[PDB]
This record gives structure tokens, sequence and C-alpha cells, in this order.
């Protein structure tokens, strides 16, 4: 979750 | 070929691979993170045209392919395409056997740890170190400074660090990390080049304003008299002929691309600056560190040569920071090198050596030894 | 003619004028933006044939014109010729005066600023207008939703838009933009008719293939199962009468071309799609904001009267998406004129009035005052 | 005969048959694409007399026969009669048996897929060949060039191509068509010796005007001063005799036939021009493809030995393109048979032997098996 690249 | 064991220094941060040996000046390859693969087809007959270019080579073919940086915000999202990037890495650039040499990684702070444990899995499983270690970036950073005590701000084409150490002890709480850097600063760049009027929308045409971005940009000291300046006359628009043909010429985009790593609102992102994480880290750490932090400020990354960032940089901090302080900020001349530098000063040290995580202790303890031996 | 100081809504996308009065439910003038002019030589004396035909009358005399949008990607680029249809627009058409009028011109986000400098300088300096307001043709399309919260795709003759707005603030770090519209379908349909047997090539022939884009095409929900049933037999062929004879009957290319915006790889144009643009501007927005985006994808503009776009769009988006998300795609059918729906509620708001860059404020601050006053 | 299983590559652009085998410098057999046939009734009796003569026979009898070519704009029309060019082709000219030998065939870019079908049912069908490949006639023209990187302009008979290819990747987006060629030329040259003086409207006399274009045509590098030059002193004039007496002179005609290739107004056709089709055809390539086409923009199909056409070529190409681009026009003198010579080369290619299109696979799949084999 997150991010984009993150979860 | 190399007639020892020299540990590799392996550095990607997030948009450029920097690879070499230990005990070693400059990193030996330094090519782009990228790989690249055709989007129409091919009609000469007998020509090779492999379906993947890695590197430089994709730079050279970028016209009629769509590249793909492998990782994004210091995070590996490709794992197929940036094990592409450590075969031409080990095997094309570098030229040499992973099974001979000790690796050294290195990665950010705060980082997911699936990606540092996919990344010492993919180490030893697929390319078969003897040795390999993560390492955080600006820590080594700090290595190469010659220095043991100061705050690291680095800045690469993902994340920017800012990791406090004082006397050799890292302050893991005072630790920062924003996602703020340079391909975000070249996304914003292409839309307000887009606001003069030239638009760049190609994976290519990123490349070619990353490049405006580099050739073509510092950081305005005081940004609203130089907004200002900009507006009063055509003193600081400066042209860039793009590859085949037509000239351009930019103005306040020249300056307005790297103020928002110091004002991250332009960007749409909530956060406090550049200078105030700076501050913020030293302000997490205890009383008796700081001033030892304020005169140990390194700046030593990649996206710090802009040219002023130093003189705005320390201008700003001695705002937040009382008086009576002594803001030295650090900008060796060396870095965008300097994470890839420490880490050959690191992977050479000879107190380093029982500290690679080794293969028959990553066959016994599982991909996990990365959470007891590294950090 | 008017008895009142009613503000005018003009709204050129780039391919279709429809302009009319403040507190409107529909434009008054809808036809065609371009520009013909007689390629051969006039031989019967004593006829008028004037040497400049605008709007619909050139689409009447067609067959011995040379056809030219002075409106390209949403950018204007012949700039005399925009003057010819703001003053064919103004004076034949809408048959006013501007000087008693303030006239709200609509455009694309990211588009280049001179266009909007050029626009309010010709606005106050050739038409004298009392007052003048560009503004973001998505945003206005928001405003005939009656909603404050949703993102807006609208895509007409020359651009797509997706502007996400929540709770009446623009998220303009999510916003996109794509070149692929209209404009571009009608020539990759001109195309793929070739590919058929039929030959289009001259301006007229362009607009005739704009007319069977719109008389005969849908979108293919399933585009694989679609193309295999045009494949097996002919339920998918449909014929259409040119003008003057000739009759077509057109089969996989009825919705070989829409799909061209679903899948922007069949032009050559490097890009998402439609549909993963919609979702890209979703992602960028904050975590809140997004299950009232996915609830409130308004859909609004041109080049979405194809028969199931938003079958195409929601049961794409939903795959994108989350589950336990709602996705709905809303398809208001008065759309096609909903820019200007929304530019005639806003400019018949009481709090817009002062919002309205007005002369006197132009003349003290030049034409750069739209980038303080606009947006 | 023929030893072995050399590939034929025949090669009818829309005027001229030019066959052979692969592996091989200049095609063997270069006749005219005609099938004549006579308009009044035999009168000696016992004189065999029959009632088709096609190619290089037509023209030797073309006094009493109706001169018409199967193939027009690049587009098969008579299939009956190309099969009667196709069978002189090998049994009377190239004298051979097509089941002996894989087959090569030639045509444009954007033209009807029945065409294409059409020519491939006729070979496996009548002709009985063991397999097949319809290939893009000015991808051919850069295989004769041993390059990979270029843009190819021809100009046969009927049609016209610009096809650009970027390290052996087409670009089918931005490839051209027009319809104008030698034979339009052809034509509009017969009818302004019409308005000298010179009256030719038979079949037969449109091919002694083609004969007057070939021998006595240039293009006229800057056309206005040509044509004061023209104007002003005869010392352009230049005279032919005709068969069977009367001699002509031709003055400005001789540079007005070919500016309609540089200028299409002159026929009434609504286009850019020779010159603005390449660079439209460039500009629609990516930003890191147009100098790599700017010098190897290859000029090498018929209609392109006029002289100077390389000189008014690179003369109004450079006024397009951007300065400080090198514009190299190649025009290899070996061309008119160019596209013939990179069929020989693609059809000797080893890695080439596994893209026919070969019987039982056309029996499997049908006639539509081009359309995933060929291109
Ligand atoms: N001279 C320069 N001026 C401004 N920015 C630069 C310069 N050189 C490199 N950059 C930017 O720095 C980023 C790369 O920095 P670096 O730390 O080497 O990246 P990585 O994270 O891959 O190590 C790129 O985004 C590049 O655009
Ligand atoms: N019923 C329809 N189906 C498909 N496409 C349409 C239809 N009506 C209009 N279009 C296309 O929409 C474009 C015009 O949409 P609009 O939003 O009015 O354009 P503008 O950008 O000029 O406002 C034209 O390209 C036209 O071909
Ligand atoms: N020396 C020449 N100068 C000018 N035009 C020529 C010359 N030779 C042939 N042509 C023209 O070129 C055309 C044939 O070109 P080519 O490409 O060989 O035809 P095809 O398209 O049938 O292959 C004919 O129209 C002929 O008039
Ligand atoms: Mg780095
Ligand atoms: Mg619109
Ligand atoms: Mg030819």
């Amino acid at each position: 979750a997150x991010x984009p690249a993150w979860x | 070929d190399e007639d020892e064991t020299t540990a590799l220094v392996c550095d990607n941060g997030s948009g450029l691979v920097k690879a070499g040996f230990a005990g070693d000046d400059a990193p030996r390859a330094v090519f782009p993170s990228i790989v690249g693969r055709p989007r129409h087809q091919g009609v000469m007959v007998g020509m090779g045209q492999k379906d993947s270019y890695v590197g430089d080579e994709a730079q050279s073919k970028r016209g009629i392919l769509t590249l793909k940086y492998p990782i994004e915000h210091g995070i590996i999202t490709n794992w197929d395409d940036m094990e592409k990037i450590w075969h031409h890495t080990f095997y094309n650039e570098l030229r040499v056997a992973p099974e001979e040499h000790p690796t050294l990684l290195t990665e950010a702070p705060l980082n997911p740890k699936a990606n540092r444990e996919k990344m010492t899995q993919i180490m030893f499983e697929t390319f078969n170190v003897p040795a390999m270690y993560v390492a955080i970036q600006a820590v080594l950073s700090l290595y190469a400074s010659g220095r043991t005590t100061g705050i690291v701000l680095d800045s690469g084409d993902g994340v920017t660090h800012n990791v406090p150490i004082y006397e050799g002890y890292a302050l893991p709480h005072a630790i920062m990390r924003l996602d703020l850097a340079g391909r975000d600063l070249t996304d914003y760049l292409m839309k307000i080049l887009t606001e003069r009027g030239y638009s760049f929308v190609t994976t290519a045409e990123r490349e070619i304003v990353r490049d405006i971005k580099e050739k073509l940009c510092y950081v305005a000291l005081d940004f609203e008299n130089e907004m200002a300046t900009a507006a009063s006359s055509s003193s600081l628009e400066k042209s860039y002929e793009l590859p085949d043909g037509q000239v351009i010429t930019i103005g306040n985009e020249r300056f307005r691309c790297p103020e928002t790593l110091f004002q991250p609102s332009f960007i749409g992102m909530e956060s406090a600056g550049i200078h105030e994480t700076t501050y913020n880290s030293i302000m997490k750490c205890d009383i008796d560190i700081r001033k030892d932090l304020y005169a140990n400020n390194v700046m030593s990354g990649g996206t710090t040569m802009y040219p002023g960032i130093a003189d705005r940089m320390q201008k700003e901090i001695t705002a937040l920071a009382p008086s009576t302080m002594k803001i030295k900020i650090i900008a060796p001349p060396e870095r965008k090198y300097s994470v890839w530098i420490g880490g050959s000063i690191l992977a050479s040290l000879s107190t380093f050596q029982q500290m690679w995580i080794t293969k028959q202790e990553y066959d016994e303890a599982g991909p996990s030894i990365v959470h007891r031996k590294c950090f």
C-alpha cells in the first residue's frame, strides 16, 4: 500500500 | 580477468547502476538502470535485434524502445528485469563471474524487507555469490567522507535519506525517508515544459527531459527574487538543442524544477522539504549531538549537483537552527559516486570481512539472515 | 437581439465550435471548427465565391475546398483562421456583438500558456470583450454533472483530460493529458478503411470518414471475442452509402477504431490507454479520495458516444481497482455538450462574477493576467 | 533450365514487370506490364494473330492494339489479364516452371488486402508454387541499400511509399502512401503536350508520351526561375522524333511534368508533395530517429531518374528540416531495379527460409495466412 512500489 | 577475490560493490540506487571492485577510486561501470524493449515489429530479416536492451544500449536505441526502470523509489518492482540489470552488470559491463566475488549491495533505510530479502535470495540462488551484504546507502555516503560523525543527505533517483550518525553510532529513530527525488523532478520538469510549449510524453522523451534537468538546472538561493528575476528579463533563458533538430529555450523552469525538492507542494506531495527533514532529523537526535551534526552536514548523493544547493541548504538550515551554531554543508564534488566510494571503503575494511552474510550461513538460516547480520 | 449583458460561453475544443449564452440549456450554435478555401479557379463570373468558408458552409462546399482545422490537439495553430472561426462565431452564427458580453472560453489542462495568453489577447484586442475567462474543460464537465467530487474523462476531438476533483478541490498533480482523441480515431479509421479497399485521402473524404466513425462505430466490450466474432460471420458488417453513389460495407473496422482509444498502440502511440490513465489519475490522488472517485467517474465529453464505452470503461477500471470498490462510470447522454453546459452553469453563478478577467485589469497587467486570475 | 530450387523474385509494381531469380544482380526479365488486344479485324488468313499480346510484343504491335495495364495504382484491377502477365512472366520470358520455385511478390503498403490475398490464391491455386511471400516494396528498396536504418521513397508507376525504418524496425504508423506516380505524370505530360500543339490520345500514343517523359524530362531545382528561363529563351527546347515521321519540340513541358510530383496541384490532386510527405513521415517518427532518417533518406524506385530530383529533394527537405541536420538523399543509380535487387537479397537470406508462406500452410489456413506470416 502506499507509493507505487510499495504495497 | 581479476586474479583475486576482490569484493564487488554494486550500487543501484533507483536510476543508475554504478558497480565496480572494492579498494577502488571510481565505479568501473556506470550505466542507466533501464531495460528497453521493442514496441513495434522487426522487419529487416537477419538483424539480431534482441527483445531486451539493458543499460546504455537502451539509450542508444530508445527511439524504438519502451524504456522501463525496474527499481522505483528504491524498491525493486520488476524482479526479472532487475535480474536482467544484474546479469548485464556482472557479465557484460563489469565482465566478471559473481561466483568468485563477495558482493556489496546498497539500499535505503525504511524499505520493505522483502526487497532486501529477495535481493539476498537472488544474489545467492541465481548468481551464486560466495558472500553478500546489503548496506544502508547514506551510511556508506558517510564512509566516503572520512567522517564518523555527521548527518547524511544524499537524494538519489528515487529516495532521499538523512541518516544521522554520531561517533560511529547511528540514530535509527532519528532517521528519515522522503520519496521525492530526481525522477520526480524529471516528471515535474516535463510537466512545466509542457506549460511552456514543449510536449514530452514518451519514456525516451522522459530521458531527454532528464538530460535537460542535468545540463540546465540550478536551485535558486532565493526563489522569490529569482522568480521575479526571470519575470523581469530574459537573462536566465537558456537554449537546449533537442536530439534531431528543434531547439528549446527554458526560463523559470530552470530553477522551478529543484525548488520542488525544497518545496514538495509543487508536485503535490505533503512533506516538509529537504531543509526541514534535515533539521527535523537533527532535532530528533539528543541535545549533545546536534552541533556535531550542524558542522558535519554531508550532502552527498545524486540530484545534489544542482548549482547552489549547498548555498540554499546552508542558507535555509541556518534559518532553522539556532544562532551561534556552525552550519557546514559538506558537498564533496565526487558525490553522485560517494555511496559507491564508501561502499568501496567499507568492503575494503579488514574488520568488515566477518560481517559478510556468507553462503552456508544463508543456507543455514534462509533468506532472513539479512535481518540479523546486515543491520 | 440580446437585451441584456448575458455572458457568452464559447467552447471550441479542437474540432467543433459550440457557443451560446450563459443560463441556457444547450449551445445555440454548434458547427464544425473548419475554415475552407478554394483550391482551383473560379470560372462563373458574377458568383460571389468568397475565398474563405468557415463552419457549416465549408462542409456544404467541401468538394471544392481544402478544409483546415485551425486548432489541433487543443492547441490553436492558425491564429488568423481561429479569428475567422471566432468572427463567424459571434457575428454570423450566434449573431451578436462581443463588445456587450463577457466571454467564457475553454481549454485543456497542460496546454501551452501562449494559447491561453494569445486567446486572451485576441478576445480583448480584436473583439473588445468587456470580460473574459479561460476555463479548464473537464472541470466544467463536472459542473454539468451537479457534482463537486469526481474524476472527469471527456476526450474531445484533440485531447483527453482526466481531471480529478474532491470536495471542490482539484488535484493538479494528479491531472492527466493524452493527445489521443477523435481526429486520431478518424485518421486510423481512414487507414483501416484503406485496408478493406476504400481509399479516403482528401480532407473532404476525411470528413466523410469522420461521419462513418460517428454513425457506424462501437467500442467492443471484449475486443478479442468481438474480433473473432467478426472473423466468424458477417453479422457485424454494416453498409454506409457514401455521398454521391457507392456503398461501402465495414466489418471489424467498426470496433477497431475506438479500441485505439483503449489501446493506443494501434496508432503507434506509446501510452497506457484511457482506462489506465483514469486509474493512474486516481492512484495519484490521496488514499481517502479514491472511492469517491471510483463512484463518481464522469465520462463526459465528445468521442464517448461510442455504444458500450461506459461498459468497457467500468469493465476495465473494475479490473484495475481493488474489489469491494464501487465503480460508477457516469455517462450522461447530454455529453458532447456538457463542457458547454457546465460553462453555462459556471458563467451563470453569482459567486463567479468577480472571477472574470476584466478589461482595465487586462490593460493594467498585460495578457499574463490569465495566470493569476484564471487558474 | 534451372538445376536448383532458386527462389523467384517477381516484381510488378504497376507498370513494369521485372522478374528473375534470387541471388542475382539484375532482374532477368524486364518488360512492360501491358496486355494488348486487337481492336479491328484480321484479314490476312493464315497469320497466327493471337487475340492477346502481353509484354514487349504488345509494344511491338501497339499500332493495332488497345493496350491495357492490368494493375493500376499498385492495385490489380484485371485478374485474368494479370494471370496473362504472370503466365507470360514464368513461361515465356523467365521460361521456367513455377511449381519448382518459391516466389517473392511485392506490393505497396496501405493496399487492399484482397490484392495480397487474391495474389496468394492465384500463386498457389493457378501456378502451384511451393512457397510464396508478398513483400513491402520500399522495405526491399532498403534491403538493396545495405542499410537497416533509413526512410525510403521509391515512386513506381502507380504508387509512392515513404516507409521509415530504424535499426531494423519499421514505423508503420509513420508510413505514407500517395497515388501520384509516373503514369499520372505521363497523363499530365500528354495534356500539356496537347497544350503545345501535339495531340496524343490513343493508348499507343500514351506509350509514346511515356517515352518522351523518360528520354526528355528533368525536375528543375528551382521551378520559378527555370520557368522564366524557358520563357526567356529557347535554350531549353529539345526535339523528339516521333515514330514514323514528325518531330516535336518541347520547352517548359520538359520540367513541368515532374514538378507535378513535387506539386500535385497541377494534376488537381490535393496532397502535400513528395518532399513534404517525406518530412511528414519523418516527423511522425520519434524524436531519436529523425537524424538517422535525415542522413539515410533513400530515394530508390522508378520515376526518380529525372535528372536533379535528388538535388531538388535535398534542397527542399533541407528547407523543411531544422538546421544542423545532415540531409543525405541516397539515389543509387541502380534504382528502378533496387526493389527487385532487395527482393533478391531478402529471398537469398538464410534466416528468411522459414518466413515463406508455404503450401500445406496455405491449404491449412486458407488465403488469409498472408495476414499472419507476411506482415
Ligand atoms: N549534474 C546533475 N545535475 C542534476 N541532476 C543530476 C545530475 N546528475 C545526475 N542527476 C540526477 O541524479 C539522479 C541519479 O543520482 P544517483 O544517486 O546517481 O542515482 P541512483 O539513485 O541511481 O544512485 C538522476 O535522477 C539524475 O537525473
Ligand atoms: N456519436 C458519436 N460517436 C462517436 N464519436 C463522435 C460522435 N459524435 C461526435 N464524435 C466525435 O467527437 C469529436 C467532437 O467531440 P467534441 O467534444 O464536440 O469535440 P470538441 O473537442 O470540438 O468539443 C469529433 O471528433 C467527433 O468525430
Ligand atoms: N529514366 C527514366 N526517367 C524518368 N522516369 C522513368 C525512367 N525510367 C522509367 N521511368 C518511369 O518509371 C515508371 C516505372 O518505374 P518502376 O518502379 O520500374 O515501375 P513499377 O512500379 O512497375 O516497378 C514508369 O512510369 C516510367 O515512366
Ligand atoms: Mg545513490
Ligand atoms: Mg470537448
Ligand atoms: Mg516499383
